[PDB]
RNA sequence: UCCAUGGAUCUCCGAUCGGGAAACCGUAUCCAAGCUCCGUGGCUAGUCUGCGCUCUUUGGACUUUGAAAACUUAGCGAACU
RNA sequence: UUUUUUUUUUACUGUAAUUGUGAAAAGGUUGGAAGAUCUGGCCAAAGAAGGUGAUAGCCCUGUAGAUUCGUUCCUAUUUUU
RNA sequence: UAUUCCUCAAUGACCGAUAGCGUACAAGUACCGUGAGGGAAAGGUGAAAAGAACCCUAUGACGGGAGUGCAAUAGAGAACCU
RNA sequence: AUCAGAAGUGAGAAUGCUGACAUGAGUAACGAAAAAUCCUGUGAAAAACAAGAUCGCCUGCCAGUGGAAGGCUUUCUGCGUUCAGUCAAUCUACGCAGAGUGAAUCGGUCCCUAAGGAAACCCCGAAAGGGCUGCCGUCCGAUGGGUACACGAAAGUGACGA
């Protein structure tokens, strides 16, 4: 109903039923006053999130049905971009050499 | 670890929790200067000599 | 069949919401209010005037029949009307005291009174949701701090 | 999302459409060396890690809600 | 620090779409697209450490992307990498989630066009390829 | 009867690819005439 | 420590100039509905 | 939305770290210096010193000049007519 | 170290203000629609040009200019071994 | 003093869709050749899409009425002014 | 209008150039001496489509199994008949939409070389370039030789015709 038994019903959107209503998007604004275990935390909730979006597009789309509401990836998709463009600004205003170098690694490291 | 992370204030504020649980005594001038050893490597002059 | 070489109006002195009249076309000579303003063709839709017939074939979603909306005018066809003396009339720009640009009654046999924007545009097109949805973040949790560099609050697992 | 390419851009060759012998590859990174006998082995070093907190219990959520607060 | 890998990754950004199951119940494997650069560690890996998978093995297969050619005009779409995951337990999926029973209802509309013995099984594993 | 062209993509490509013609000065002038006329196709 | 102490066009960018120009002059009509 | 300035990210060939069926493959460069964390060895054992790598800063060792229409100056230099 | 400030004045292809500002009245008739025709006012350092349901100086965007910004200068970039 | 891969402004008893650059239109494209290389065709509804609801006859309206529009042989799906 | 001026200035023919449309003419032809017949169904229309029954043809180079070279989605499912099929086609290798190819062992990648190609060093040459691949010497190149570490070699070999 409102918490999945599996891992693999976490690519469902389980509590859509009656137009169903969602926010807007992260701010940089707002994204600046949050911890680096927020953000870590923020950024894996949002990717879990458009791993969902994609898979209810493909799934939607494979049928010849339409995908409703597609705004919600982009909106996901920005507040990602800004939570790197935080850290990042942090990892600049670090005064330690050795540090600031293995924080922009822990940001851009893949 | 609080120190080497470079949570000043936290460091600061387990340092009077450890004077406020009666461990006070063990702080002696080697783990002070082990201490300044850490700020200064990792760049925290102010909060150095704060500690000084 | 657009012709024509036809540049784009950069600076409307035309807001949405004015009260107009139609100086040219198959209604002239008639008031009303701009509705919409399309950019893009610089046209306009004043409230209930040029008026079409359509003939929209209905399937299981929409209804047909012949209906009637408006048709764009083109913006040079519609003419603000001076406040005071009730006639069309041109707008220039003014300067207020603190340097706010507003826009002002001009052409001979006019009052130069300001023409006021109207109230219309401030009101949203789309209207805020009443309630939060299940995957929205209340407004309590965004607001607290956790980063503080000062004090070294929320620093990463270096 | 369909896009727009050049009809030349089919004469690039693949592996998909060459002989057999034709390796190509897709920019995958490396794990490991290969063998003079035509194996290979892969070194536990070059294996990327992953490290993702705990997410229960977080309060924070993908969106950010847009009720009528104040101005 | 760096001290503990040459490749450690906190961001991760490798975007997977499942791919709808025939069946609903006793699920042993499934399948998934991503993009054409990974590999099957990193699949594995994600999966295991991002979502709570108990994987057992991955395998994969390219694809091209659909074209279209009207003479001299020619658009497409991006390739893709397909992959199959076999679980170690059997997992479910409900049908009250949107929209598995509307892809089951479209799925059934096209394809319209006893003897039990002693020690015999139910449910068996159902694994394909090789 | 057998005709003329029997393809053979790596005979192809070993006469007239783009290594092949960036081998020596003639095919240089072949690939800089192609950029210069506008060829989408520069090599084969 | 060494790091505490203190211390025309060319042809490619007129092209990029030329191209957006070329392109805003196109943004400039009245677009066809079609 | 848009504009001005400054920033963060910024895949690959052409192409130059080596190989090459262009858009692919393989790649921790090397050696001195001084600094937090790390592990291990050895003393008569206390603000005791001595060995290493990984990653970081500053230098220096190897090399990567590089395109382009016409104009200019040179070399060799026809035949039809 | 920073901030406020005395700071002259012209030139400018600076083809600067992408697209800033930038003048000029009403009636009658025909016509699908007025820019046409008749009566009759006004601007011009602006009657180059392109639109608006036909051919518009005064319906729209512009144009001449005038204001604002910014390169030289006044106001020397000096002082030390 | 020479030239234009380039930039800005201006002019024409220069051309006006078999003309003008090979290309007014997604052209060095389609297509031809193993390769170097050769190399096209194709402009216009109406002021505004108001692009013909509805009825009849055919499998099917592109037909006959009705309606929009100044005008419907001005009724088209890379094409409808004369 | 008139009077002057500048010319890419006047078509019936060049086996002239480009486009459009006639004639032959509703004529030839509908492409391998295997071959078709019927009941039922779908559809506006069935000799040509679906399913079934009866008959025939191919069996070591037109006709069966797997696949190299080449092709590049032609594969499968639903919808459709504007184009194509030597049809008036409901069908299809045709149009629209979606789906499909799972490897430690298969075939490659990797290691090693042949014929051959190229760098370095050296030699020659108006320029461009040409030779040389070894006495100490490098990198590629299968149509061949190999399948559970790295380094070295005055050890054996790998190793071969009709
Ligand atoms: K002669
Ligand atoms: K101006
Ligand atoms: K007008
Ligand atoms: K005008
Ligand atoms: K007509
Ligand atoms: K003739
Ligand atoms: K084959
Ligand atoms: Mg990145
Ligand atoms: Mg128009
Ligand atoms: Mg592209
Ligand atoms: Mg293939
Ligand atoms: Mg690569
Ligand atoms: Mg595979
Ligand atoms: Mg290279
Ligand atoms: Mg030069
Ligand atoms: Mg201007
Ligand atoms: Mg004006
Ligand atoms: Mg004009
Ligand atoms: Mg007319
Ligand atoms: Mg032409
Ligand atoms: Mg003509
Ligand atoms: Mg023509
Ligand atoms: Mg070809
Ligand atoms: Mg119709
Ligand atoms: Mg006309
Ligand atoms: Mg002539
Ligand atoms: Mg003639
Ligand atoms: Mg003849
Ligand atoms: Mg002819
Ligand atoms: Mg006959
Ligand atoms: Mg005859
Ligand atoms: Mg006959
Ligand atoms: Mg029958
Ligand atoms: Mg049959
Ligand atoms: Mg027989
Ligand atoms: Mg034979
Ligand atoms: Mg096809
Ligand atoms: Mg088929
Ligand atoms: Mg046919
Ligand atoms: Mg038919
Ligand atoms: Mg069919
Ligand atoms: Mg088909
Ligand atoms: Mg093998
Ligand atoms: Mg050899
Ligand atoms: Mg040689
Ligand atoms: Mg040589
Ligand atoms: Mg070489
Ligand atoms: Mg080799
Ligand atoms: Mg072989
Ligand atoms: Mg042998």
């Amino acid at each position: 109903v409102k918490i999945a038994k599996n891992p693999l019903e976490e690519f469902f959107e389980f509590d859509r039923s009656k137009p169903v209503v969602y926010g807007r998007g992260w701010k940089a604004s707002e994204l600046r006053l949050k911890s680096w275990d927020d953000l870590q935390k923020l950024w894996y909730v949002l990717l879990k999130e458009k791993n969902m979006l994609m898979t209810q597009r493909q799934m939607l789309q494979a049928q010849n049905m339409m995908f409703p509401n597609p705004e919600r990836i982009p909106k996901v998709r920005r507040s990602m971009c800004r939570i790197k463009h935080v850290l990042t600004e942090r990892a600049i205003e670090e005064p330690d050499p050795r540090r600031s170098a293995e924080m922009k690694r822990m940001v851009n490291g893949m | 670890s609080l120190y080497q992370a470079a949570r000043i204030g936290e460091g600061d504020e387990m340092i009077d929790k450890m004077k406020s649980a009666g461990y006070g005594e063990l702080l002696n001038k080697k783990e002070y200067y082990g201490f300044l050893k850490i700020l200064c490597g990792i760049e925290r002059l102010e909060h150095a000599m704060s500690v000084f | 069949g657009w012709k024509a070489a036809e540049k784009l109006i950069r600076h409307w002195k035309i807001l949405r919401g004015d009260n107009v009249m139609i100086i040219r076309g198959k209604d002239k000579g008639e008031t009303g209010t701009v509705k919409r303003v399309i950019r893009s063709q610089n046209r306009v839709i004043v409230e209930g005037k040029n008026l079409i017939k359509k003939h929209i074939k209905g399937g299981p979603d929409h209804e047909g029949g012949i209906f009637t909306v408006e048709a764009p005018l083109h913006a040079s066809n519609v003419q603000v009307v001076d406040p005071v003396t009730g006639r069309p009339c041109k707008v220039g720009v003014k300067y207020l005291e603190d340097g706010t640009k507003v826009r002002v009654a001009r052409g001979t046999g006019t009052s130069g009174s300001i023409i006021p924007r109207p109230e219309i545009l401030k009101i949203r097109t789309t209207p805020r949701p009443t309630t939060a949805g299940p995957k929205d973040t209340p407004m309590e949790f965004v607001w607290e701090q956790t980063y503080d560099a000062k004090t070294g609050k929320g620093m990463p697992d270096l | 999302s369909f896009r727009r390419k050049r009809a030349s851009s089919l004469d690039i060759l693949s592996p998909k459409r060459a002989p057999r012998d034709f390796y190509k590859g897709k920019n995958c990174k490396p794990t490991g060396f290969h063998t003079k006998k035509g194996g290979y082995v892969v070194q536990p070093d070059k294996l990327p890690n992953y490290v993702i907190p705990d997410l229960t219990g977080f309060k924070l959520k993908p969106y950010v809600s847009q009720c009528p607060i104040e101005v | 620090g760096s001290r503990l890998g040459r490749r450690v990754v906190h961001f991760a950004n490798l975007p997977i779409k499942l791919l709808m199951p025939t069946k609903l119940t006793n699920i042993h494997e499934f399948a998934l697209r991503t993009i054409p650069s990974a590999t099957k560690i990193e699949i594995k890996r994600v999966l295991e450490s991002l979502y709570g998978f108990e994987v057992e093995k991955v395998n994969t297969l390219n694809m091209d992307g659909k074209k279209k050619k009207r003479g001299g005009l020619l658009i497409a779409k991006a390739d893709y990498k397909k992959a199959y995951v076999t679980l170690k337990n059997p997992l479910s999926i409900s049908g009250d989630l949107f929209p598995v029973k509307f892809i089951e209802e479209d799925r059934k509309s096209k394809v319209k066009g006893k003897k039990s013995h002693w020690l015999d099984q139910k449910e068996r594993r159902e694994v394909g390829g090789y | 009867p057998k005709r003329t062209f029997q393809p053979s993509t790596i005979r192809r490509k070993r006469n007239h690819g783009f290594f092949a013609r960036k081998a020596t000065k003639g095919g240089r002038r072949v690939i800089a005439r192609r950029i210069a006329k506008g060829r989408h196709r520069v090599t084969a | 420590d060494p790091r505490f102490m203190k211390k025309r066009e060319t042809l490619p960018e007129k092209t990029a100039r030329k191209k957006k120009r070329l392109k805003q002059i196109n943004m400039s009509f009245v677009k066809k509905p079609h």
